[PDB]
C-alpha cells in the first residue's frame, strides 16, 4: 500500500502475486492499480526501461550465485519473451487499462501515466525514477520469491508493528 | 547439482537450450539474436525433494551480533576456537523438520557457521 | 494383474448370488457359499487371455414363485456399453423369452445406453450395476437394516390400517442403492425393520418415488 | 427455607486462609514444578541434539510439542492433586467443591498450586514477534516460562509475562462466547422452522403439517420423554 | 471484544516528521544511493529504506546503527520518535518516522547497567525547584521511545533484578529494560 | 429374550430409557407391605407368571387385533417387556425380592 | 500396514527425492557416468528424463523399482520407455513441441498425477489400537460373555467409501465415515439415517451431555423422510411440500411469495 506520505493521494495499492501450480513453472504476475487485468512481471519491468533480461534480474535477483531463486524467475521471463521493447511492453499495459482509447500513442502515455503517477508514488511520482521505481518493484518480487522459497517468514496480518494509528490530526 | 541461468552476449537476454540436429550436441541458443554458445554441463533441468535440508549457506555471518539471540560458551569454535558462538534454529519451510541448532561464532571478522 | 481380477470375478458374482437371492430368485446354497477356490475349478485362473470369459460368467436364475419368470445376469466385455451390446442382450432375452436382465458393467454406460435401458422398460426391465457396487454386498453393511418389499396385499392392508395414502408414508428413491439392490420400481413399498435402543425393534415403510 | 435458616446458625464463608496450602504442600508443589522444568530442558536438549525422535503419524514439531505438553499437563495435574489433597474439612473452597454448588478442582488447583499452561488456538502460545512470544525472552525459547507456562498460582499471583500470557489465554474464551452465541443461535432457528409443525396426531402417529408420517410411533416406542428413567437390563450381560 | 482497544498508560502514537534530516546525514555518511551504484554491489550490502522507499544501501551497518542510535538519543538530527530497525538476517536498515506508530518508553541498558543513575533519580526528585523534567531524562540518552518493529530487535530485562549475573544466565545482551 | 437383546444392543451395555424403574417399584413393595427378606415367600411362581403375562397384555402402545397392530405393538413394547420378565422373573422374585 | 500401504494415495512424488533432465544422447556412454554400468548392463531421444528415488519412501510403501516402471509403462502406453536399476529410473521417448518441454511436461505431470498406489481421495491413513470401546471389535465367547477384543483400525483423511469398502482384507460391515454424503450416495437413505443419527449423537456426547434418543431420531427422521437428504436450510425446508405462507416465515419470503 504505497502513499506518497506528504501529498496523500488515494493509497494505490500494488499486488506483486504468484499463480498457483494448479504451465511449465510457476509465474509472477503484478495487479497495477487502474489495470483492471494482471500483468506478468517482466513485461511491467520493460515498461519501466528495461529491456534485457540480465538488467531485469539484477533488478530483481541481487546474488546471481544461487540458482534456486533464478529457477523460479524463469517462466516470468518465458511470458515476457514475446515483449522485448519498452513501447511494445507500455502497449501491452494500456490495452489493459481502465478505458483502453484506440490510438496506439494514448495506450502509450496513459500507461506512462499509470506507471508514473499510480504505481509505487512513495518511491518517487516525478520523472527520472524510473530506476528508483524498478528497484522497489524488484524488491517486491525479491520478496515474494524469498517468501516462496522459504527463505523468509510470511507477514503478519496482526502484528502491531505493520500497523499505524489515524489519531485527530490524519483523520481531519 | 543444480543448473544455473546463462546470458546472451549481445542482447542480453537468457539463452534457451536447444539441440543441432546434426552434431547431435547440446548447445544454448539466444533466442532474440543469433548467438549460440556449446554447452559445458548438459543438464538441463534439476528439481530437488528432499536435498534441500542445508540451511547453513543460508545463515550470513553478520546475524552475531544480534543481542536477541541466546549465546553460549560450551561450544568452541573450530576456525579460530573462540568460547563464545549464537546458536539458534532453522528459519524456513523445514523449520517443522527440526530443532537443529546452527551455530555463528561471534568473534569479529570470523562468522564461522557450523552445526552441532 | 490376474490374481485382482480373479477375485474381483468372483466378488461380483458371490454379490449377484445374494442379489437374486434377496430377491426370490432360485439360487442354490452351493453356489451361495462357493469358495474362491471353486470359483477356479469351476472357471479358471487366467482372465486375460480368458479361462474365465465374461460372457461365460452369465447367470440364469428362476423366481421361486413361478420358473417362467426368469432373469439373466450379464457381464459385458466392454468397459463402456454401447447400444449394440444392448441390442445383443435384447435379442438374447427375444430368443429365450426372458424379461428381466442385470448388466454388470465395468466402467460405466454410454448416456444413450442408459436411455436405452430406460426406453426398453414397458417389454423388458434391464438394469445397470457397475462392478464397483458388486464388489460388496451393502445389505450386510451395519448400517443398512433389513429391506423387506411388500406385495401389494400387504401395501393395501398397510394403507387400510393407518388409514394412509401413499404420498403420506415415507420415501425412498428409485436410485436408491437398496432400492437398486432390490429392483424395485416407483409405487412399490419396502418395509424395513431396523432394532431401536428405545423400542427394540421399529418397522419403517418407504413408498418408493 | 429449612437449610437456608440452619446455615444462620452454621454459616458458610470464603476468605484467604481457605486458598491458602501448608508450607509442606508448597515445598512439594515447587518441587514438581522444579522437576517438570528440568525435564522440559532435558527433551529440549534431546531436540536440539537430534536425538527426539517422530512418534508415528506426526514430524518433529507435533512430537516436540507433545512431549513438552505432556509434561507440563502432567505437572499442573500432579501439583493440582497434591493442592487438593492438603485441603482440611474445614476447607470452604473444598466445602463448596465436594457438595457441587460452584468450582471445581481445576479451580482449587490454580487458585493453589499453579495455573497452568495458557493456550491461544490449542497450541502453546505463539511466536508473535520474531521467534519470541516477548521481547523479555531469547530467540528460540521453547522452554515452558517463554510459551506460556504460568508458574505461580493465583494467591501467589502472575509474573508480568505470566500475566500478558493468561490474558492471551482468557481472550480466546471471550472471543469464542461471542462468536458461538452469533453462530448458534442461527442454528437453532433453522432447526426449529424445519420441525415446527411435527406433532403426536390422535392416532399415535407423529406426522408433519403435510400429514406425511414422520414417525408411526413417537420415539419408536411411543412414549413421552419425561416419564422415561434409565434401568439395566439383567439377562443382557452375563455369561450362559 | 477484542476490535477495541486501549492504549496502555506510558504508550505514545507517533506525530510524524519529516525524513529530511534523516536523509542529508544518511547522504554524508558513506551511504551509497541506489541510483548511483551497479547492482552487483546491493548483493553483500544492507538495504536502506527511510519510510518505505528504499533509498540507498550501506557497506557497515552496525557502527550506522551505533550512529542512529547515538543521534537519537542526543536528537542532534534524529527526533525521538522516529525508530531504526535493523534487521540483520535479511540485511535492511528500516527507519520509520511517520506518523501513527505506537512507541512506549524504556529504559536504556548499555554493559548489563541501566544508564539511569542515582543521579538522574536525585535530580527528577527536584522537578519543581529543579527544572529537571523527562525531556531532559530523554535527552539523557537515559530513556528512549521504542515502537513495536524496533521492540522486535531489542533484548527486555522485565526488571533490573534481570541485569544481575545468575549462576546459570538467561541473556547477557540485554539492551533495554522496562520501567 | 436374550438372543434378541443381545442382537440389539452388540456392544453389551445394559444402560437402557425405560417408563416404569421397575427395581424402585419393587423396593417400593418391599417397604409398603413390610417384606421380610428373611421368611418364605406367599407367592406362587404361576402368580408371577400369569401376572407378567396378564400386565404385558395391557401396555398398549399400538391398539388393534389384526397381525398389522399386534405385530407392530410386539415391537413397540419388546425392550419393556423383555425387562419386565427380566425383573418380574419366577426365580427373582422367589430369591431375590 | 499392508493394508495402509494399500489404501494411502502415494504418487511419485511422494517417492522420488531428485529429479534432473540431463542430455545424453549416447546411453552407450552415459554422462552422468554412475548410471552407466547398469545401463551397459541394459544395452531414442536424446532428452534423458532422470528421476531419483528415496530408498525410505520405498521401503515403508513397499514398493519395488519394476512396480513403478510398470505403472509408467501402463499410465503412457509405452509413448516412453522406462530403464530401472541408489533408485534411478532414466525415461526417454521412442520417435514444434520439441522433446526438452515436453519431457519437463512429462515429469510434471507424472509427479503429481500418477497413482503409485492407493485410492486416489484418501490423503493420509492413521492406524492405531483403540482405548474406547465404541472402537474395540466386541464378540460373544464361548461362555457367552462380552469380550472387547483390542484390533487393528485404520483411520483416513478422505473419503472414497466404495474403494474402500471393495478392499481385501477390509471389514465390508463395520467400515463407516463420516461424511453423510458419501454414506448416501454408498449405502443408502436407512443407512444415511443411522449414521446421522450415529454423528448426531457423537457431537451431543463428546461433551459429556446427554439428549434422550427420541428428539435425535425425529430430527434424523425428518431429515431423512423424503427419501433425499433435506439440509436443514432454505434449500430443504422451503423445497417441501409445506405451504407458501411456511416457506416465507422461514427465509426468502418475497421470492417463496412471488412463486406461490
Ligand atoms: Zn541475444
Ligand atoms: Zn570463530
Amino acid at each position: 500500500r504505497s502513499c506518497l506520505e506528504n501529498s496523500s493521494r488515494p493509497t494505490s495499492t500494488i499486488w506483486v502475486s504468484m499463480l498457483a501450480r494448479g504451465a511449465i513453472g510457476q509465474r509472477i504476475v503484478a495487479t497495477l492499480p487502474y489495470i483492471k487485468q494482471e500483468v506478468p512481471i517482466i513485461i511491467v519491468f520493460r515498461a519501466l526501461g528495461f529491456v534485457s533480461d540480465r538488467d531485469i534480474l539484477e533488478h530483481i535477483i541481487y546474488d546471481f550465485e544461487d540458482p534456486e531463486m533464478m529457477e523460479m524467475v524463469k517462466p516470468s521471463l518465458d511470458e515476457a519473451f514475446v515483449i522485448q521493447e519498452q513501447n511494445v511492453a507500455l502497449n501491452f499495459i494500456g490495452s489493459r487499462g481502465a478505458k483502453p482509447g484506440v490510438t496506439k500513442e494514448k495506450r502509450i502515455k496513459y500507461a506512462k501515466e499509470v506507471l508514473q503517477k499510480e504505481m509505487l508514488p512513495h518511491v518517487g511520482v516525478s520523472d527520472f525514477c524510473e530506476t528508483k521505481k524498478a528497484y522497489f518493484l524488484g524488491y517486491m518480487v525479491h520478496r515474494l520469491l524469498l517468501a516462496a522459497l522459504g527463505r523468509r517468514e510470511l507477514d503478519d496480518r496482526d502484528h502491531y508493528g505493520n500497523k499505524r494509528l489515524d489519531l485527530a490530526g490524519p483523520l481531519l | 547439482g543444480f543448473v544455473g541461468i546463462r546470458f546472451c552476449q549481445e542482447c542480453n537476454n537468457m539463452l534457451y537450450p536447444k539441440e543441432d540436429k546434426e552434431n547431435r550436441i547440446l548447445l544454448y541458443a539466444c533466442r532474440n539474436c543469433d548467438y549460440q554458445q556449446e554447452a559445458d554441463n548438459s543438464c538441463i533441468y534439476v528439481n530437488k525433494i528432499t536435498h534441500e535440508v542445508d540451511e547453513l549457506t543460508q545463515i550470513i555471518a553478520d546475524v552475531s551480533q544480534d543481542p536477541t539471540l541466546p549465546r553460549t560458551e560450551d561450544h568452541p569454535c573450530q576456525k579460530c576456537g573462540h568460547k563464545e558462538a549464537v546458536f539458534f534454529q532453522s528459519h524456513s519451510a523445514r523449520a517443522e523438520d527440526a530443532m537443529r541448532l546452527y551455530y555463528v561464532c561471534t568473534a569479529p571478522h570470523c562468522g564461522h557457521r557450523w552445526t552441532e | 494383474d490376474d490374481e485382482e481380477e480373479t477375485y474381483r470375478l468372483w466378488k461380483i458374482r458371490k454379490t449377484i448370488m445374494q442379489l437374486c437371492h434377496d430377491r426370490g430368485y432360485l439360487v442354490t446354497q452351493d453356489e451361495l457359499d462357493q469358495t474362491l477356490e471353486e470359483f477356479k475349478a469351476q472357471f479358471g485362473d487366467k482372465p486375460s487371455e480368458g479361462r474365465p470369459r465374461r460372457t461365460d460368467l452369465t447367470v440364469l436364475v428362476a423366481h421361486n414363485d413361478d420358473p417362467t419368470d426368469q432373469m439373466f445376469v450379464f457381464f459385458p466385455e466392454e468397459p463402456k456399453v454401447g447400444i449394440k451390446t444392448i441390442k445383443v442382450y435384447c435379442q438374447r432375452m427375444q430368443e429365450e423369452n426372458i424379461t428381466r436382465a442385470l448388466i454388470v458393467v465395468q466402467q460405466g454406460m454410454t448416456p444413450s445406453a442408459k436411455q436405452s435401458l430406460v426406453d426398453m422398460a414397458p417389454k423388458y426391465i434391464l438394469e445397470q450395476f457397475l462392478q464397483q457396487e458388486l464388489l460388496i454386498n451393502i445389505t450386510e453393511h451395519e448400517l443398512v437394516p433389513e429391506h423387506v418389499v411388500m406385495t401389494k396385499e400387504e401395501v393395501t392392508e398397510l394403507l387400510a390400517r393407518y388409514k394412509l395414502r401413499e404420498n403420506q408414508l415415507p420415501r425412498i428413491q428409485a436410485g436408491d442403492p437398496v432400492a437398486r439392490y432390490f429392483g424395485i420400481k416407483r409405487g412399490q413399498v419396502v418395509k424395513i425393520i431396523r432394532p431401536s435402543e428405545t423400542a427394540g425393534r421399529y418397522i419403517t415403510y418407504r413408498l418408493v418415488q | 427455607t429449612v437449610i437456608n435458616n440452619w446455615l444462620l446458625i452454621e454459616g458458610h464463608t470464603i476468605g484467604i486462609g481457605d486458598s491458602i496450602a501448608d508450607s509442606k504442600t508448597y515445598q512439594d508443589i515447587q518441587n514438581t514444578i522444579k522437576k517438570a522444568k528440568q525435564d522440559v530442558i532435558e527433551v529440549i536438549e534431546k531436540a536440539h541434539n537430534n536425538e527426539l525422535e517422530p512418534t508415528p503419524g506426526n514430524t518433529l514439531r507435533q512430537t516436540f510439542e507433545n512431549q513438552v505438553n505432556r509434561i507440563l499437563n502432567d505437572a499442573r495435574d500432579k501439583t493440582g492433586s497434591s493442592a487438593q489433597k492438603s485441603l482440611s474439612e474445614y476447607n470452604n473452597f473444598k466445602s463448596m467443591v465436594v457438595s457441587g454448588a460452584k468450582g471445581s478442582k481445576i479451580n482449587i488447583s490454580q487458585v493453589i498450586a499453579v495455573v497452568g499452561q495458557q493456550n491461544v488456538e490449542g497450541k502453546r502460545i505463539p511466536f508473535g514477534f520474531k521467534h519470541r512470544t516477548l521481547p523479555h525472552f531469547i530467540k528460540d525459547d521453547y522452554g515452558p516460562e517463554s510459551r506460556g507456562f504460568v508458574e505461580n498460582s493465583y494467591l501467589a499471583g502472575l509474573t508480568p509475562t505470566e500475566f500478558f500470557f493468561h490474558a492471551m489465554g482468557g481472550r480466546e474464551g471471550l472471543i469464542d462466547t461471542a462468536v458461538k452465541t452469533a453462530e448458534t443461535g442461527y442454528i437453532q432457528r433453522r432447526l426449529i422452522k424445519s420441525m415446527e409443525s411435527v406433532m403426536v396426531k390422535y392416532d399415535a402417529t407423529v406426522r408433519n403439517s403435510i400429514n406425511q408420517v414422520v414417525q408411526l410411533r413417537y420415539g419408536e416406542d411411543g412414549l413421552a420423554g419425561e416419564s422415561v428413567e434409565f434401568q439395566n437390563l439383567a439377562t443382557l450381560k452375563p455369561s450362559n | 471484544v477484542g476490535l477495541v482497544k486501549n492504549l496502555a498508560l506510558m504508550a505514545y502514537i507517533s506525530v510524524g516528521s519529516q525524513p529530511s534530516p534523516i536523509l542529508e546525514f544518511l547522504e554524508e555518511w558513506s551511504m551509497e544511493n541506489l541510483e548511483e551504484i551497479s547492482p552487483a554491489a546491493i548483493a553483500d550490502a544492507t538495504k536502506i529504506f527511510v519510510n518505505g522507499c528504499w533509498v540507498g544501501i550501506h557497506k557497515d551497518p552496525e557502527q550506522l546503527m551505533n550512529t542512529l542510535r547515538k543521534l537519537r538519543r542526543q536528537m542532534d538530527i534524529i527526533v525521538s520518535e522516529v525508530s531504526m530497525i535493523r534487521d540483520i538476517r535479511e540485511r535492511e536498515i528500516r527507519i520509520y518516522t511517520d506518523a501513527g506508530r505506537i512507541c512506549r518508553p524504556l529504559l536504556i541498558v548499555e554493559k548489563q547497567k541501566l544508564l539511569l543513575k542515582k543521579r538522574h533519580i536525585d535530580q527528577l526528585k527536584e522537578r519543581e525547584y529543579n527544572n529537571y523534567s523527562w525531556q531532559d531524562l530523554v535527552a539523557s540518552g537515559v530513556v528512549e521511545y521504542i515502537d513495536t518493529l524496533e521492540e522486535e530487535t531489542v533484548m527486555l530485562a522485565m526488571t533490573p533484578d534481570d541485569l544481575q549475573e545468575k549462576e546459570v544466565a538467561y541473556c547477557s545482551t540485554y539492551t533495554h529494560c522496562e520501567i | 429374550d436374550r438372543e434378541v437383546l443381545r442382537v440389539i444392543f452388540p456392544t453389551g451395555d445394559s444402560k437402557v430409557v425405560l417408563p416404569c424403574n421397575l427395581l424402585r417399584m419393587i423396593w417400593n413393595a418391599q417397604k409398603i407391605f413390610h417384606i421380610n427378606p428373611r421368611l418364605p415367600s406367599d407367592l406362587h411362581p404361576i402368580k408371577v407368571v400369569e401376572g407378567v403375562k396378564e400386565l404385558s397384555k395391557k401396555l398398549v402402545i399400538v391398539n388393534g387385533d389384526d397381525p398389522l397392530s399386534r405385530q407392530a405393538q410386539e415391537n413397540a413394547t419388546l425392550l419393556f417387556n423383555i425387562h419386565l420378565r427380566s425383573t418380574l422373573c419366577s426365580r427373582r422374585m422367589a430369591e431375590e425380592f | 500396514k499392508d493394508i495402509l500401504c494399500r489404501l494411502e494415495h502415494t504418487t511419485l512424488r511422494k517417492v522420488t527425492a531428485n529429479t534432473a533432465i540431463y542430455y545424453d544422447p549416447n546411453p552407450q556412454s552415459t554422462v552422468v557416468a554412475e548410471d552407466q554400468e547398469w545401463v551397459n548392463v541394459y544395452y531414442i531421444s536424446p532428452w534423458l528424463l532422470r528421476v531419483e528415488l528415496d530408498r525410505k519412501h520405498m521401503t515403508d510403501r513397499k514398493l519395488t523399482m519394476e512396480q513403478i516402471a510398470e505403472k509408467i509403462n501402463a499410465g503412457f502406453g509405452d509413448d516412453l520407455n522406462c530403464i530401472f536399476n541408489k533408485l534411478v529410473l532414466r525415461i526417454r521417448i521412442m520417435n514444434k513441441m520439441d522433446d526438452d518441454v515436453f519431457l519437463r511436461c512429462i515429469e510434471s505431470n507424472m509427479l503429481t498425477d500418477m497413482t503409485l498406489q492407493g485410492i486416489e481421495q484418501i490423503s493420509k491413513v492413521y492406524m492405531h489400537l483403540p482405548q474406547t470401546d465404541n472402537k474395540k471389535k466386541i464378540i460373544i465367547t464361548e461362555d457367552g460373555e462380552f469380550k472387547a477384543l483390542q484390533e487393528w483400525i485404520l483411520e483416513t483423511d478422505g473419503v472414497s467409501l466404495m474403494r474402500v469398502l471393495s478392499e481385501k482384507d477390509v471389514d465390508p460391515v463395520r467400515t463407516t465415515s463420516n461424511d453423510i454424503v458419501e454414506i448416501f450416495t454408498v449405502l443408502g437413505i436407512e443407512a444415511v439415517r443411522k449414521a446421522l443419527e450415529r454423528e448426531l449423537y457423537h457431537v451431543i456426547s463428546f461433551d459429556g451431555s446427554y439428549v434422550n434418543y427420541r428428539h435425535l431420531a425425529l430430527l434424523c427422521d425428518t431429515m431423512t423422510c423424503r427419501g433425499h437428504l433435506m439440509a436443514i436450510t432454505r434449500h430443504g425446508v422451503n423445497r417441501q411440500d409445506t405451504g407458501p405462507l411456511m416457506k416465507c416465515s422461514f427465509e426468502e419470503t418475497v421470492d417463496v411469495l412471488m412463486e406461490a
